[PDB]
């Protein structure tokens, strides 16, 4: 089976395009059909872009369709606008779906998210559990990469981070959570609570005692 | 083998038989006699049936 | 696997359509069960050719 590769999510500001490629991991592309897809939050997904280049009647042209090879991979163009296209996109070409794009308008100034991890309580430690509280704020859009590694590679046993949400300041937050044992949190020499915001990567990392 | 006698000696009829059930043999013939102007004849076999 | 389908069908630029039809549908339906192929043939003069 092939698998289809989507980045995570995409700011641009109104008047301007945007280009997500869907990629294709083993084979070609050409070899099958692939379709777009948009959802609304809560809302269910709506047909976009079918067939490669074939507009679905009710579509006001604007978003376009690349099938070119290239890296195996196939491109979503849309006109420069920003009204409400502001969604999660989708491919789909056989029994497989992408990982979704988020895109967004250019509202507020984006503001670096704010790592902090906090070590487990040592009273937690004396009830035999280890929980690694890590929590991000002041940031957008809401859309944060977290990766745990304990430091020799990465580990996720355990962890749990929360879904970003609209803050009260036009911002958003989060945070993630890794629930581990003494002895695990003894066994190793550090555990990092990595954040990837934008292409931005702050790193804050913690030590037993 | 119908149209090569007929470029061989020319015949003038084809009395015929088979021992099949297939009864698509008959349409063959069938065939064979429009584009060929030769009286033909099945007797006993494939093509048999009406 | 290799279900290959034929044609007497009419002079070759019709016939194009055949050989680009099949691969839309060995696009649409998606398997490594069902890899057609395509051959034709042009209406030959007489009845019996």
């Amino acid at each position: 089976n092939f698998m289809l590769t989507q980045p995570h999510s995409v700011s641009e500001s109104p008047g301007k395009t945007v280009t997500i490629s869907c990629t294709r991991s083993s084979g070609s592309i050409a070899s099958n059909y692939v379709q777009w897809y948009q959802q609304r939050p809560g809302s269910s997904p709506t047909t976009v872009i079918y067939d490669d280049n074939q507009r679905p009647s009710g579509v006001p042209n604007r978003f376009s369709g690349s099938i070119d090879s290239s890296s195996n991979s196939a491109s979503l163009i849309i006109s420069g606008l920003k009204t409400e296209d502001e969604a999660d996109y989708y491919c789909q070409s056989t029994r497989v779906f992408g990982g979704g794009t988020k895109l967004t308008v250019l509202g507020q100034p984006k503001a670096a998210p704010s790592v902090t991890l906090f070590p487990p309580s040592s009273e937690e430690l004396q009830a035999n559990k280890a929980t690694l509280v890590c929590l991000i704020s002041d940031f957008y859009p809401g859309a944060v990469t977290v990766a745990w590694k304990a430091d020799s590679s990465p580990v996720k046993a355990g962890v749990e981070t929360t879904t970003p949400s609209k803050q009260s300041n036009n911002k958003y937050a989060a945070s993630s959570y890794l629930s581990l044992t003494p002895e695990q949190w003894k066994s190793h020499r550090s555990y990092s609570c990595q954040v990837t915001h934008e292409g931005s990567t702050v790193e804050k990392t913690v030590a037993p005692t | 083998h119908v149209c090569d006698l007929m470029s061989g000696a020319r015949i003038h009829g084809l009395v015929f038989g088979d021992d099949t059930d297939q009864e698509a043999v008959a349409q063959m013939l069938d065939f064979i006699s429009s584009h060929t102007f030769v009286p033909i004849l099945g007797i006993h076999g494939g093509a048999s049936m009406i | 696997k290799i279900v290959n389908i034929g044609a007497v069908l009419s002079t070759r630029k019709h016939e194009q359509m055949f050989r680009e039809a099949v691969n839309q549908a060995n696009k649409r339906h998606g398997s490594w069960k069902i890899q057609l192929n395509a051959t034709s043939v042009t209406h030959k003069p007489n009845a019996i050719q």
